[PDB]
């Protein structure tokens, strides 16, 4: 009988155990951890195959105290769209940890304990049903992730980084606290389940879902505060910055899904317009702004922000097809952007350029990571057989089901996707090579060819039998859009 | 193994990056900015209800106020 | 290719040709035919044909459904 | 424990739900909540259901399709009007 | 084969020569048969024996 | 049995290229070409049980998509339709693979052309036996992103580069056009699959609202379906790739660029002829862009020098003609036309390619000269070739192409005297350039140089019998398929095709047709032979060298640079496009005014306001 | 063809990992097993796991329901 | 600028052409009567 609570509580013990133990011996700091990242994977595929998808109600809960009055305390719990994220995030961090591994003596027993902590919160925030504490945990990755970017991060503006990252996570996020205080004070808790069954007054929905997304425009890379993703992502190390494009950019997306779609519907009908004009222009925006990019890094960090402005589309379209296509394209990119990133830091940690025009024409010279590179690149594509295609068209479809304008546009976004992505694998794997400043240079050894094995798989997976997963999440998914709908 | 890195790249690179300080708010790139920034958020703004509105009138329901 | 003879090259290098290519050539069609046949199983076994042919055609000899759709009612 | 086969159901209609005042009853909502979506679901496999004897008609029906499958035609369409969450065409179920 | 002053050019290969000619050969033949049967059918000077 | 004939190629391709270490640069070659012959060998299996033995097959695998009735699946469709077109791609890809062994031997990256082709064989045989649109639309962006591929098989060439990346983007432009039809019939008929969609499309009269006005449905999807096919079919909307993607090697131009993907958008048009059939709107437009591209193919093709892309116009022109065909509710003969084409263009394509490589890749006309008697097979197989594109009278190219002007006049609109003016006119311009190909070439006194000269090397034995193969096709198949595919009512296209009776024009046509215009094509052909023996053995003093200043050598620019188009589209879109994607965003957008009065601009007014509080 | 040819051993080494003498193992990496077993581990659960589980939903609810259902 | 004229002038020799096509009136000259089919024009089959 494996509840939720281990799977919190695994990191846990394994950063608590690496504690104990001094610095010396660094082959035993990396394989504990090592160890601990991978139980907690198992434990995560373990709660997969124990998860009923047939009744609508709230999978393992662990219910902790937090007030005397038992007003609001840990409710834990998973259901068909927490799950998924729960594995993700368990899925992501053994990778972290096994990019680094060579640099372990470098970085020291800091790094090990700040990304498990990072585990530990990340899958805290996902398989929970308090309002209020969800929120706690929702900006609680600013500790760890301020340190890991500002520790090991850039040559000397790491520090400007880390301080637009943290500055854009105040304003917003406080100001939806504040919201969240009308919310306890009015109804009188925090329970998910008891706020979902409450008449919320018709004036009031409009502030406190206008409050919500204020903090969740800053998350999801939105039009008006977006610019934090390239420039503190480049300014990040490559571990860091493939959880910061793989869990992060979901909490907003999360967040919209559970405290947003649910509680305010007829607020989120009244504000549908507004937010499809958005993610439309910020996909053509930032289409048109990454094809003249000469960053390794942000060529490849606009296309997430791109992604993650279409999933609002049908993420906002009160739809089957919509939200389960979000869904899909979420987890979709949560794979393919961590294999991009990968590749970028791996290319990186070579030659150690952090541009683009240097590369060229070294597919005569490291022919498997051209392969790997073209096939990621190839699912960015969103090629039917490939991840991304199956989530992102079933957007398009339940958009059009509600609108004809907008998501013609976010199709159009793909007109140039496709392009510039193609164009961006063909300035540095094609040509001819320019021996001038690329004298000596390796192709993946062991640890970096089988670290992609698992993203090569779980893209197949997606592509090609996407029903396993969409069988688990149709219950979820159609609850999800009835609420609050009775007709 | 670490690259050459020619001295006639970085310069253009920062130029890339530091473009922050190249801004006066000229006349002509303030209209610029100011049509792209405001102009046609506002027309795809009315695309979109208008489209809705549309949809909403052969089905004959009233329309949403839309705020 | 003076340095391309060090990379692997994993569909092969410029120009290859290996030492004993005929016997990998054989194993792999062996391969091919082995992995091909549970292929020819399924389709077999999943194959509906609902109208009868005119003439005996080469199938129906590891095919056992023709015929088989005309009661199109009971359908899920 | 497991029943270990269908997940069988309550078909009946939840009690203490009243459609004027909803939000009074929040113990009666998520249960109401779940038969809607599953008799929602009901209709849509209907509609594929039905879907699906169409699939079936076009191949054994040939060139004059129209002739002998028309009845079957409206049956599918009419499931289709009143369809879970679509189209604008919203079902009063 | 034998050079001009100075360019040679290998002897086309019997192989190909003779196949070459044998069917063009057969191809005018099929043509020049085809339009002995069915000439009249396309130039409106007899319908197939349908009026 | 029938699950085999997909999965050969890809399997094959998928261990050839895994292990091409393995078997080398000659055990990958003829493996691939092992394959892709038993799959052309149980595709003629399939044939006789499928279109003799009139009877379809279906099978399902299992689903894909399984969700709120959008049950995709990994089912197949198997009618007299797919298996024609099967029986084309699988024996043209065969024989282009044995074409290639020897092609593709002095070459280094022999196994990855092998592995390449196959993929996309196997990726096109997936569109073809696709039973819904998800799957058929997985076959097409597939074969684009293999055709993207060997247009790029030269990665160091900086031209083919750009070319391959051209040729991306305007069959990404076909990608929208053809997932937005896709996705709109979902919302229409709530389904994907072929027989639904068929059995149910006239039913429904409704207009929608699509973001402008109020459009009936049908003729919105098959606009939308037209816009996704330009690309694929090479239409007026985006066919500037053809001409420009033949820097690749000669035998995928020769395989692909010429026989079933250039007609992948005519085959799906013909496959979903119930959805085209109940809008008169959208065949309107399908004639006119015909017309558009079979004129202007056939005049931009008229004055080329270059071997390898004088012959890719007029594969344009045979799509125009294709398209034109599938526009008159005819789609028999347009299919007719398919498979008469598909011959003896990859004909002339693989006797372009042996000539080519015997020459040691001098593909400009005006070198080569009079030594045809040093190449006398390739001579027989490209005038066998060349004789059917003319539509030479009771061969191949006659049973369609004087057919399918005979049904042009039949039918009286405004844009069928259109069409049909344009069709009979390029019958001129076509003939001329096919046969100045024939005349520049091995007809002339010598111009090449001693150094190509002295190589010879006739065609060998691998790259002579698939020539061989197509040269005795292009010869009896279209007589042994005028009868069997349009007979005045054969019992072909039980379920494949669906033909209106009132756009129907198959019986009045061959009866109430005068004699006058079943034999002008014929004269039209003869006088574009004539012309052509004039400006290029007789009178080429100033018929073919003219001398003039202004208003005339104009023209000869405008012609050879197709109409300047090449050039218009790109600086007025993709030049566009490339300035402004940074010009308005990059420096009045993201970093900048959100960043000025944002975090740091001036918004960090503490620094300035940190001393004045300590007073 | 009929001659035999050359290049006794494909070019390169995989994973660029230099081959050891022989009568040694490759020295398997300090993460290797850890990360290997992971892998069996993950493979085998989901084979069995994903295939072993009831197939309850509702899908096939729904599909028994309509078919239970349509009859009257 | 010269060339982009040319796309003009080339559409606009079509819808010269076009417009001429419209001026012919190819429809209204047609030497047979509309089809006719027994059981009511196929409508039972339709
Ligand atoms: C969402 C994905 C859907 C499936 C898409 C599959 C399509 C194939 C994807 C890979 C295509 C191959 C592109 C690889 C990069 C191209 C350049 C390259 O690096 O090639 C490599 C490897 O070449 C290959 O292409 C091998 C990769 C496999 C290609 C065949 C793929 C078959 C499996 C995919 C399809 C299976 C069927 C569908 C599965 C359901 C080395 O080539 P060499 O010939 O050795 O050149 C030597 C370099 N140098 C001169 C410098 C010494
Ligand atoms: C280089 C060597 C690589 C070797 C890889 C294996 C060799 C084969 C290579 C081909 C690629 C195979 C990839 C898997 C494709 C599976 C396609 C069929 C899946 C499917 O639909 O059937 C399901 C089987 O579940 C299953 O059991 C599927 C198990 C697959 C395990 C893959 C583990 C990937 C882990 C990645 C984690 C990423 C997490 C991201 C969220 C259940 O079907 P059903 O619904 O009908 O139920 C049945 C109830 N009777």
């Amino acid at each position: 009988y494996f509840n939720l609570s281990g799977l919190i509580l695994c990191p846990v013990l394994g950063s608590i155990i690496l504690l104990f133990i001094p610095n010396s011996r660094i082959r035993l700091i990396r394989l504990i951890g090592l160890c601990a990242s991978l139980i907690t994977f198992l434990y995560s595929l373990v709660l997969w195959i124990q998860f009923d998808s047939s009744t609508a109600k709230f999978q393992f809960v662990e219910s902790l105290r937090w007030l005397p009055y038992e007003n609001i305390n840990f409710y834990l719990g998973i259901d068909g769209i927490s799950l998924f994220f729960v594995i993700l995030t368990t899925f992501l961090i053994p990778i972290c940890i096994l990019v680094g591994w060579s640099g372990m003596r470098s970085y020291g027993k800091e790094y090990i304990i700040a990304f498990l902590i990072c585990e530990f919160l990340m899958i805290a925030v996902f398989c929970m049903l308090d309002l209020l504490l969800f929120y706690v945990f929702f900006e609680s990755v600013l500790i760890p992730m301020f340190i890991i970017i500002g520790v090991w991060g850039s040559r000397q503006r790491k520090i400007k980084a880390a301080y637009q990252f943290f500055l854009y996570t105040l304003l917003g996020s406080l100001f939806m606290l504040l919201a969240i205080l009308l919310i306890l004070f009015q109804t009188g808790t925090t329970d998910l389940q008891i706020l979902l069954t409450t008449e919320f007054s018709e004036r009031r929905q409009i502030f406190l879902w206008i409050a919500f997304f204020a903090s969740f425009a800053v998350k999801v890379p939105m039009v008006p505060v977006h610019i934090w993703l390239p420039e503190a992502h480049v300014e990040a190390p490559t571990a860091g910055s493939v959880i910061l494009a793989g869990i992060l950019l979901k909490f907003g997306t999360y967040g919209f899904l559970r405290f947003s779609i649910p509680m305010f519907p007829e607020a989120t009908l009244c504000f549908t317009p507004f937010i499809y004009t958005l993610s439309a222009i910020a996909i053509i925006y930032t289409s048109l702004t990454t094809l003249r990019q000469i960053d390794l890094k942000k060529i490849i960090a606009y296309s997430s922000v791109a992604h993650m402005n279409l999933v609002t589309i049908g993420m906002f379209s009160l739809n089957i097809q919509g939200i389960g296509g979000s869904i899909l394209l979420m987890l979709s990119h949560g794979l393919v952007s961590s294999a991009l990133f990968l590749c970028v830091g791996v290319l990186y940690d070579r030659h150690k350029t952090r541009l683009v025009r240097y590369y060229g024409g070294l597919v005569s010279t490291m022919p498997n990571f051209s392969t790997i590179f073209f096939f990621f690149t190839l699912a960015n594509m969103s090629l039917p057989g490939t991840s991304s295609f199956i989530g992102e068209f079933l957007i398009l479809v339940g958009a059009f089901q509600r609108n004809s304008l907008v998501a013609t546009l976010a199709a159009l976004g793909m007109i140039l996707g496709a392009a510039y992505s193609l164009w961006l694998y063909n300035r540095v794997v094609s040509g001819n090579l320019k021996p001038d400043f690329l004298h000596k240079f390796s192709d993946l050894n062991g640890r970096e060819v089988f670290i992609f094995i698992p993203f090569l798989v779980g893209l197949v997976w997606m592509g090609v039998y996407p029903k396993v997963f969409l069988d688990c999440m149709h219950t979820s998914v159609s609850n999800l859009v009835q609420h609050g709908k009775f007709h | 193994m670490e690259t050459n890195k020619n001295k006639f790249i970085e310069d253009w690179g920062s130029a890339r990056e530091n473009l922050e300080h190249n801004f006066r708010w000229t006349r002509r790139n303030f209209a610029l900015i100011g049509i792209f920034g405001i102009a046609l958020p506002i027309i795809v703004y009315k695309g979109i209800v208008k489209d809705f509105h549309m949809q909403d009138e052969d089905a004959g329901r009233p329309h949403r106020k839309f705020l | 290719g003076d340095f391309r003879a060090k990379v692997w090259s994993m569909t092969g290098g410029p120009n290859c040709r290996p030492k004993h290519w005929r016997r990998n050539t054989a194993i792999a069609m062996f391969g091919v035919f082995l992995v091909c046949i549970p292929i020819a199983k399924l389709s077999a076994k999943l194959e509906q044909r609902p109208h009868m042919p005119v003439r005996p055609i080469p199938s129906q000899i590891w095919c056992k459904n023709f015929g088989t759709k005309d009661d199109y009612e009971k359908e899920h | 424990g497991r029943k270990k086969g269908l997940p069988e159901f309550e078909e009946s209609a939840p009690d203490g739900f009243d459609p004027e005042n909803p939000y009074k009853d929040p113990v009666a909502m998520v249960e109401m909540r779940e038969h809607i979506v599953r008799e929602k679901w009901i209709q849509i496999e209907k509609a594929k259901i039905l879907r699906e004897k169409v699939k079936w008609c076009y191949r054994v029906e040939g060139v004059n399709h129209y002739q002998k499958c028309r009845h079957l035609v409206q049956q599918y369409l009419d499931s289709t009007r009143g369809v879970g969450w679509g189209k604008d065409h919203r079902p009063i179920s | 084969g034998i050079t001009y002053k100075g360019v040679t050019v290998h002897t086309p290969k019997t192989w190909h020569t003779v196949t070459g000619k044998g069917l063009c050969a057969v191809m005018w033949f099929w043509i020049l048969y085809r339009a002995k049967q069915d000439g009249p059918v396309v130039m409106g000077w007899r319908h197939p024996w349908d009026g | 049995m029938y699950l085999l004939i997909v999965f050969l190629p890809l399997l094959g391709s998928s261990v050839a290229g895994f292990f091409g270490r393995f078997l080398g640069s000659e055990g990958s070659a003829i493996m691939t070409t092992t394959c892709v012959s038993f799959s052309s060998i149980l595709s003629l299996i399939a044939f006789y049980e499928v279109a003799l033995g009139a009877s379809a097959c279906y099978l399902r695998i299992a689903p894909w998509i399984s969700s709120e009735m959008f049950d995709a699946s990994w089912g197949f469709l198997f009618d007299s339709l797919t298996v024609v077109m099967l029986i084309v791609v699988t024996f043209i890809s065969s024989l282009v693979h044995l074409y290639s062994i020897s092609y593709m031997s002095e070459d280094p990256h022999s196994p990855r052309f092998m592995c390449y082709l196959s993929i996309f064989t196997f990726f096109m045989l997936m569109l073809v036996t696709g039973d819904n649109f998800l799957q058929l639309f997985l076959g097409w962006e597939g074969v684009g992103l293999a055709s993207y591929l060997l247009i790029h098989f030269w990665f160091t060439r900086l031209q083919a580069d750009k070319a391959a990346i051209k040729a991306m983007l305007v069959n990404r432009v076909g990608d929208f056009g053809l997932a937005l039809g896709i996705l709109g019939c979902f919302t229409l008929f709530q389904t994907v699959d072929f027989s639904t969609i068929f059995a149910c499309a006239s039913v429904p009269r409704n207009s929608w609202i699509f973001c402008n006005m109020r459009l009936n449905a049908i003729s919105l999807i098959c606009i939308l379906l037209f816009i996704g096919a330009v690309g694929k079919s090479a239409q007026i909307g985006l066919h500037t790739w053809l001409p420009d993607a033949m820097e690749g090697p000669t035998p995928v131009s020769a395989l692909i660029h010429a026989a079933t993907m250039v007609t992948a958008g005519v085959f799906m048009i013909a496959r979903c002829s119930p959805l085209f059939e109940y809008s008169p709107t959208a065949l309107i437009v399908i004639t006119f862009a015909g017309a558009m591209t079979s004129f202007l193919a056939a005049t931009t093709g008229i004055l080329q020098n270059d071997l390898k892309r004088v012959i890719a116009y007029s594969t344009c022109s045979q799509l125009g003609y294709m398209i034109f065909a599938c526009g008159i509710s005819n789609y028999s003969v347009s299919v007719f036309h398919l498979m008469n084409h598909a011959f003896f263009k990859a004909l002339l394509f693989l006797s372009a390619g042996s000539v080519i490589h015997a020459m040691s890749d001098e593909q400009d006309m005006r070198k080569m000269g009079g030594l045809a008697s040093s190449f006398p097979l390739t001579y027989a197989m490209m005038l066998i070739g060349s004789l059917s594109l003319i539509g030479f009278p009771f061969l191949t190219g006659f049973y369609s192409k004087d057919v399918i002007l005979e049904l042009a006049y039949t039918k009286y609109t405004i844009s069928g005297n259109f069409a049909f003016w344009l069709g009979s006119v390029s019958v001129l311009f076509t003939s001329y350039y096919s046969f100045r190909l024939l005349f520049l070439t091995f007809l002339v006194p010598t111009n090449s140089f001693g150094r190509d000269i002295s190589r010879c090397h006739d065609a060998p034995i691998p790259m002579a019998i698939p020539l061989i193969l197509l040269a005795l096709g292009s010869l009896f198949v279209g007589y042994l398929a005028k009868d069997m595919m349009i007979g005045l009512g054969t019992n072909f296209w039980a379920n494949s095709l669906l033909v209106l009776p009132k756009n129907e024009i198959l019986a009045e046509s061959e009866f109430a047709a005068p004699t006058i215009i079943k034999l002008i094509p014929i004269l039209f052909s003869t006088l574009g032979a004539f012309v052509a023996y004039n400006v290029n053995l007789v009178a080429d003093q100033f018929q073919r060298a003219f001398q003039t200043s202004t208003f005339c050598n104009r023209l000869y620019s405008f012609f050879n640079k197709r109409w300047f188009f090449d050039q218009v589209l790109n600086d007025f879109l993709v030049r566009s496009f490339l300035r402004f994607g940074y010009e308005v965003s990059f420096e009045a957008l993201d970093k900048g005014a959100i960043e000025i009065l944002g975090p740091y601009g001036i918004s960090y007014t503490f620094r300035r306001l940190a001393e004045r509080i300590s007073q | 063809w009929a001659t035999p040819g050359h290049e006794e051993r494909p070019k390169g080494y995989f994973m660029n990992r230099t081959p050891p003498a022989p009568g040694q193992s490759r020295k398997w990496e300090d993460w290797e097993l850890p990360c290997y077993i992971t892998s069996f581990l993950t493979i085998v659960i989901l084979g069995v796991g994903l295939n072993a589980k009831p197939d309850l939903s509702i899908e096939t609810w729904a599909h028994q329901k309509a078919l239970e259902r349509l009859e009257m | 600028y010269e060339a982009l004229a040319w796309l003009s002038g080339g559409l606009g020799f079509f819808v010269g052409l076009g417009l001429l096509a419209v001026l012919n009136d190819k429809a209204s000259k047609v030497p047979f009567t509309p089809r006719v089919y027994p059981y009511d024009n196929l409508r039972v089959e339709l």
